[PDB]
Order: structure tokens, then sequence, then C-alpha cells
């Protein structure tokens, strides 16, 4: 008996500890999350995106770190992303596509 | 003849509810049976087309049915599937991992899933196109993994949004939202606050604070 | 008499353990979600000014020369995609011209 | 119908982004490494676009010949 | 005359539908509403089926089903039932699909190898903790303890494999364990046991 | 821990089900074997079937025992008593029905 008073005593006294703790937070927390929407808008149903694929590898780091010679790649990436010949194929590729959705 | 011209007409309704309730509108069917006994064993040679709602299918299988004096296992020994050719290689993959596996319903279900985040994708892309017709470039289509978003002041600060979709070694289905930022040098070597090199990964948190299209508006009304 | 003290006491304490559970829970999902609102609010922030100053050091000169960093090559390489699989699209494109002349 | 004049300007092209494209022996180095591929999204590899090119003309003809241009309600409007 | 046709076509419908059933979940309208039929099957080899009743006034209710009473029934429905039924039924379906294939895989190394196993194995209704001990035959006695912490896979989220009654002696028992870890983690349960025992 | 001299029986068979027979006694008395308790306790589930002998006496004990070994918070008693145990598994379990339409 003596060990389980001791025991459920400890616990109701962390229990109205952190009651007060969860309440002041949660008081205080409503300003900031009303000022962070004071420029932008507050908020099509689409699910929510589980953490796995938040904590997932991205694809940047990968990239950079799987791809040896990044500048001896840009030296005519560059260039050809300068080049007209490309652009003009773009082009085609994307009227195509247009013509496509248009039916 | 009334009534069995009734009969055909509930028939018919009943099989487009099945049909648009479960998502899978299958094509004709054909049987093969083949009696092979010793204690008997049947082999059943099954074979069906469908579509489901974008993409078409053609599959081909056979079953073993070894009826006993207590038990009746059936097995798919053979199946080989089929679909059109697109770019997707993924899907090709999933193919032929159901391919060696011999699953029949898996394959229905990732199919399902499948689609219906492609659907998703889609009609999430083509809504911020139209409504933003001046920040955004959909280069590719909405029916693709890319997005472009650029200003039309200067073609030089614009980036890049990645949406995949990644079906595992399960079955299962998830997607994946990262950005790739192709920004010219003069932007680096005008701020020193050096708070663009850790976009990614913040951009995710903001995916994880307020979800997917407010991200995306968000990040659009930003850059304009 | 000293029974029914030690069953009630044992009753208290099941009864007063998931509530300090659920409390624990509520305040440390509270505190990183408020740790990530004031992230994402700072890096939004400070981007919108970043571009917000930019949009004019491009207006001094409308077409120089402008190199590229090591982190754009994702970026540049994920343009060229279609650049390099335009072969696909073409065969894409035939395929979906081949369904569409099916009458 | 200037569709025509933009297809038989982009098949004199072909011959010179052919070109551009064998330029280098890096783009050629990244094939075979899937690594990036299934990064990209299904490849990079272009050698046979004689053949698709060259393919797309009859169908595109073809074409300017033709000229080819909750859950209770859900499922209650089926049942109707 | 129109007698052949229409039989003709009663029997393709009725064809259609029976190829429909193949699908994995095939449906039945009934007076109250539709009748909803669940089938699992595991690396191509069939196994048992569900069904649930269903009514379509609103709100829509549950008259009577198969479902075993440990499968979490209730939520799902509570979570999913007034809204994306399909949601509902996918959702059903996956969870019935993973305890066949966790109970079929139990049952086959129950079942065949059962000269390796010194003792019957523990096992739980809902099939999401095995524990057993094993010696192949020099002697290499193992115990082997499988949690499966995720109820829509047949793979367990952990495994440990330690060496009772016999201390450490050599590498071969240090590769032998985690060689054994890996392929339960990765492979399964039967897998690595016609593997292993040749 | 909560009485002193206590006997305790368990049986576990298919059909997923443990049999737990009780044999209650006190600090100060012996285990009685004329008046045993029956239990019957469902793996996973949130059922348990008892036989009413003697823990009308020992009735708060009982529950918080198996509320506690079955990691659960709450337990209650429903109105349903019956000597035929299969009704009683047939109606709490609901599978008292098991004819469904088809069409296969």
């Amino acid at each position: 008996i003596d060990k389980m008073v001791e025991t459920t005593e400890l616990m109701t006294g962390n229990i109205q500890s952190l009651k007060n703790k969860i309440q002041i937070l949660a008081s205080e927390v409503e300003e900031e999350e009303e000022r962070v929407k004071q420029m932008h808008q507050i908020n099509l149903s689409l699910p929510e995106l589980s953490q796995k694929t938040l904590k997932a590898p991205t694809l940047q780091k990968e990239i950079l770190a799987l791809i040896p010679n990044q500048n001896a790649l840009l030296k005519d990436l560059d260039i050809l992303h300068n080049s007209s010949q490309m652009k003009s194929m773009s082009t085609f590729i994307e009227e195509a596509y247009k013509k496509l959705d248009a039916s | 003849s009334k009534d069995l011209k009734n009969q055909l007409g509930h028939l018919e309704s009943e099989l487009s509810f099945l049909s648009t309730l479960t998502g899978i509108n299958i094509r004709n069917h054909s049987k093969q049976t083949e009696d092979l006994t010793s204690i008997r064993k049947v082999l059943q040679r099954h074979r069906l087309s469908g579509n489901c709602h974008m993409v078409t299918f053609q599959l081909e299988f056979q079953i073993l049915e070894i009826q006993n004096k207590e038990r009746l296992s059936s097995a798919v020994t053979d199946l080989n599937i089929i679909m059109e050719p697109t770019e997707c290689s993924e899907l090709s993959e999933f193919v032929s991992r159901a391919e060696e596996r011999k699953d029949l319903f898996m394959f229905f279900r990732s199919l399902h899933f499948f689609v219906e985040w492609f659907e998703y994708r889609k009609r999430t892309f083509k809504h911020l196109k139209e409504k933003y017709p001046d920040a955004v470039y959909l280069s590719e289509g909405p029916s693709s993994c890319s997005m472009g978003i650029r200003s039309a002041s200067r073609p030089g600060f614009e980036l890049v949004i990645v949406w995949r979709i990644q079906i595992d070694e399960d079955g299962k289905v998830f997607p994946k939202l990262d950005l790739l930022t192709k920004v010219p040098q003069r932007a680096l070597e005008l701020d020193k606050n050096r708070a663009i090199e850790t976009a990614p990964l913040s951009f995710r948190t903001l995916v994880g604070l307020l979800g997917i299209e407010a991200a995306l508006e968000s990040l659009i009304k930003s850059l304009c | 008499k000293k029974r029914q003290r030690m069953i009630e006491v044992q009753d208290e304490l099941l009864r007063l353990e998931p509530q300090l559970k659920q409390l624990q829970t509520k305040y440390d999902e509270l505190k990183e979600r408020k740790s990530s609102l004031r992230n994402a609010a700072y890096f939004l922030s400070n981007l919108k000014q970043l571009y917000q100053d930019y949009s004019d050091v491009q207006a001094q000169e409308p077409n120089v020369k402008e190199t590229y960093d090591s982190s754009s090559l994702p970026a540049l390489l994920f343009k060229a995609r279609t650049l390099l699989g335009a072969e696909s699209h073409l065969r894409n494109i035939n395929h979906q011209l081949e369904k569409l002349l099916d009458q | 119908d200037e569709f025509m004049m933009l297809l038989s300007k982009v098949e004199k092209l072909s011959e010179e982004i052919m070109e551009i494209m064998q330029n280098l022996s890096s783009i050629q180095a990244l094939e075979g490494s899937r690594e990036l591929e299934n990064l990209i999204g299904i490849s990079c590899a272009s050698h046979f676009l004689k053949r698709e090119m060259q393919k797309t003309k009859e169908l595109m003809t073809k074409v300017n010949k033709q000229k080819l241009f909750d859950s209770y309600e859900f499922l209650k409007a089926i049942l109707n | 005359n129109e007698q052949e046709a229409l039989e003709e076509k009663l029997e393709n419908v009725k064809a259609i539908l029976q190829a429909y059933h193949f699908t994995g979940l095939s449906g039945k309208l009934t007076s109250r509403g539709v009748c909803v039929c669940i089938s699992t099957a595991f690396e191509g080899n069939l196994l048992d089926s569900y069904f649930v009743d269903l009514v379509i006034q609103k709100p829509l209710r549950i008259h009577h089903h198969s479902v075993p009473v440990f499968i979490p029934l209730e939520e799902i429905a509570a979570k999913y039932l007034q809204t994306n039924i399909q949601h509902f039924l996918f959702s059903l379906c996956e969870y019935l699909n993973a305890y066949s294939g966790r109970k079929y895989q139990a049952d086959r190394l129950q079942s065949d190898f059962a000269a390796l196993l010194t003792g019957p194995l523990q096992r739980n209704p809902l099939c999401n903790l095995l524990s057993f001990t094993y010696k192949l035959d020099q002697s290499f006695p193992f115990c082997a303890r499988l949690l499966y912490k995720d109820l829509t896979a047949t793979l367990p989220t952990d495994v440990t494999v330690t060496c009772q009654g016999v201390e450490v002696l050599s590498t071969s028992w240090e590769e032998q364990r985690a060689s054994h870890e890996t392929l339960f983690c990765t492979k399964p349960l039967h897998q690595v046991f016609a593997s292993f025992t040749r | 821990r909560a009485l002193k001299n206590v006997t305790v029986s368990f049986r576990e068979t298919e059909e997923n089900a443990v049999w737990i027979r009780i044999a209650w006694g006190t600090q100060y008395t012996k285990p009685n074997q004329y008046k045993p308790t029956y239990v019957v306790y469902y793996s996973q589930t949130p059922y348990a079937f008892t036989s009413s002998s003697m823990l009308r006496r020992n009735t708060p004990l009982l529950g918080q025992a198996l509320t506690i070994a079955s990691k659960h918070h709450q337990i209650v008693k429903m109105d349903l008593r019956s000597r035929y145990l299969d009704s009683l598994k047939a109606i709490v379990f609901k599978q008292y029905n098991q004819t469904f339409e088809t069409h296969n």
C-alpha cells in the first residue's frame, strides 16, 4: 500500500505539472500561429503525405554525391542550354503535347 | 419477352454499378479446361482484358486445381500480363515483379493506388496552371512528373519542383516531393546569408506544415 | 480492511496513467509543431525578401552572361531530362496518334 | 498550314542535333548507369532517333489528310 | 430468333460477372443493399474468402459479416465507411491479405519442416509475434523471435536470434546468426528454411 | 500479491482459448477446492466468459487481474447470462447468421 501510494502521488503531481505546462504553451502558441499567416493565406481534398515521405532521402544531395565531374559536365551543358536547336525541338514537343491536350 | 428485357437491363445496370464501384472495367473472358487425371488434377487457362480509367491491360494465366479427398489446392502456376508501352519504367518494373512472383490481387491493388495517385497529381498540376498562368511553365504537360516555376520578368531566376510516384518491393505506393534550384551565381554573390542551399529540406518542412497545394501556392506568391 | 484499500489504490493508479500518457504526447508534439512553424516562417520571409531585392539587379543588365553554381546541376539535368528523352516522347506521341487514328 | 514547314525544319535540324549530342563522350559515359536513369524517370539514350523522327512523318501526314482534330450521395448517384 | 441472342447476352454477362469475381473483390446487389466478397491469396496460393453485408440508407451500416474478431474492423469502419467507401474496401483487403499470408507462412513452417524444430513454436491469433528454437544438422542451436509491428505486411518488423546453451566459440556461429537474422528480416519464413536446409 | 493462498491452473487450447481454474483463499485459510471458478479467455479480444460460482466476493479483484494481464484499462459486465456457452459465443461474436448472397 505504501509503495502504491508513493507511485500514485508522484504520478498525480507530475500530471498536474504537465497539465499546467501544456495549458500555458497552448495559450502561448496561438499568437505566433496567427502571426505566421499575416501576409500568407490560411489554406481539393488531397490526403497529407506521411512522415516517411518527409524523412526520405532528398533528390538534390543524391544527385550531387552520385555523379562525378560537375563542372566538367556543365562546360557544354550550359552551351546546349544556350543552343536554339534543342529550344526549337522543345517547342515542337510542347506544341504536339498541347495539341494532344486540346482533344 | 418483356421480363427478359427487364432482366437484361437490370443485369447491365448491376454490371455498370459494380464496375464504377470497384474501379475496374472488364472486357471479354475466355477459359479453357483440360482434364489431366492420374485424386484429380485439372488445368484451367484463363484470359481476360480490361482497363483502369487510364490504363489498358490484357492478362493470361493458368491454374492447377488439385481436387482430392479432403483438400482442393488451387495455385497459379503461370501468369503473363501485357499493357501499352508508355514511358513509365517503374510500371513495367512492377509488372515484371508481379510476373516473377505470380500474384493477382496485389497487382490490382497497386494498380488502383498508382492510378489514384496519378490522377491526383494530374488534377493538382492543372489546377495551379490556369490559376497562375503567369508564374508557372508546364514544359512537359499535366501528365508528367516535373514542374517549372518561373516569372516572366526574368528568365534567369526560376526553379523546378519534382513529383514522382514510387512502388516499393512489398507492393505499396508512396509519392515523393523534392525541388531543384537553378539560380545564377549573381544571386549567390549578392546574398551572403546563404539561405538557398538549405531550401529543399526546409521546403519539406513547409509541405509538412500546412499541406501540399498550400505550400505550392505560398511558394508561387513568394516568388511573385 | 486493508485489502480494499490496496484494491482501490491500484484502481486509482490504473485510471491515472493514460491521462499522463496523452498529456506527454500532446506536449512533445506541440513543441516540434511550433518549432517547425517558426523555421518555415523564417525561411519563407528570407526567400521572399531575397527575390524582392533581386528583382532589379537583373533589370540593371537585362541579358548579362550569368554563370551558374554547382547546386544548379540537378535542375539542369532535370531540364535535359526531356532533351534526352525526346525519343521516348516521340514514341509516346506515335502510340497516341495511332490510338487516335483507330477510326 | 505551318505544320508542314515546322516539321520540315525540325527534320533538317535532326542531323545537327544528333551532331551536337555526339559532340561529347561524357553524355555517352553516363549511359548504362541506371542510377541516373531511375532518377530522371525513364532513361537517357537517343540513338534510334532516325527511326522515330522518320516514322512520325507518315502519321502526321495521315493526320493532316484526315484531320483527326460524401459516400452516400456518390453511391446513390449510381443506382439511378 | 431473338431468344438465341437473349440467351447469348445472358451467358455473356454471367461469364463477365464470374470473371469479375477473380479480380480480388466482388459484389452483388441484394434487398437491403450490396454484399461484398473479399478473396485472399499468397504467392499464387488461393485461400479463404470473407463477406461483408452493407446497407445503402443513410447513414451506412453493417448488417452482418464474417471478418474475424481480432481484425480491427470497427476502427476502419468508423474512419472510412462514411467517406471514400472504396478506400475502406481496399484497406480491408490489404488487412485480410496480410493476415492470410502470415498465417499461411506460419502453418507451412510448422507442417513441412518439423524435423529441424525441437518443440512447438509460440503463436498468437493475429500471427504478429513468432518465437521458436531450432537446431540444424554439426549442431547449431539457435532461438529466434520475430515481431511484425505493421499489420499491413507479411515480413517481420524486427528479428532477433540468440545462441542459447552454447557460448560463442568460433566465427562460424557469428556468420550463421547474422545470415539467419538477415534472411528472417528480408526473405519469407519457409523459403529461408528450404534454402538453408540443403 | 493481493491474496496469499490461491490456486491457479491454466489450459491453452485451440480456437484461441485459455481455460483458467481458480481456487480462492486468504491469509488465514487454505484454498477451497470445492468451490472453484472457471474463466474462458479469448486472446486479443475484449471478451471473456466466467462461471458464476463464488466470484461475488472477489469480483473486483478478478476484474483487475483480467484487465492488467491483458493490457486493458476498463472492464464492465454485460446483461447477458446463459447456461449454453456456445449460444453466448455466437451472440457476442454476432456470427449466428452465416448466409450471404453471391453469384459464384
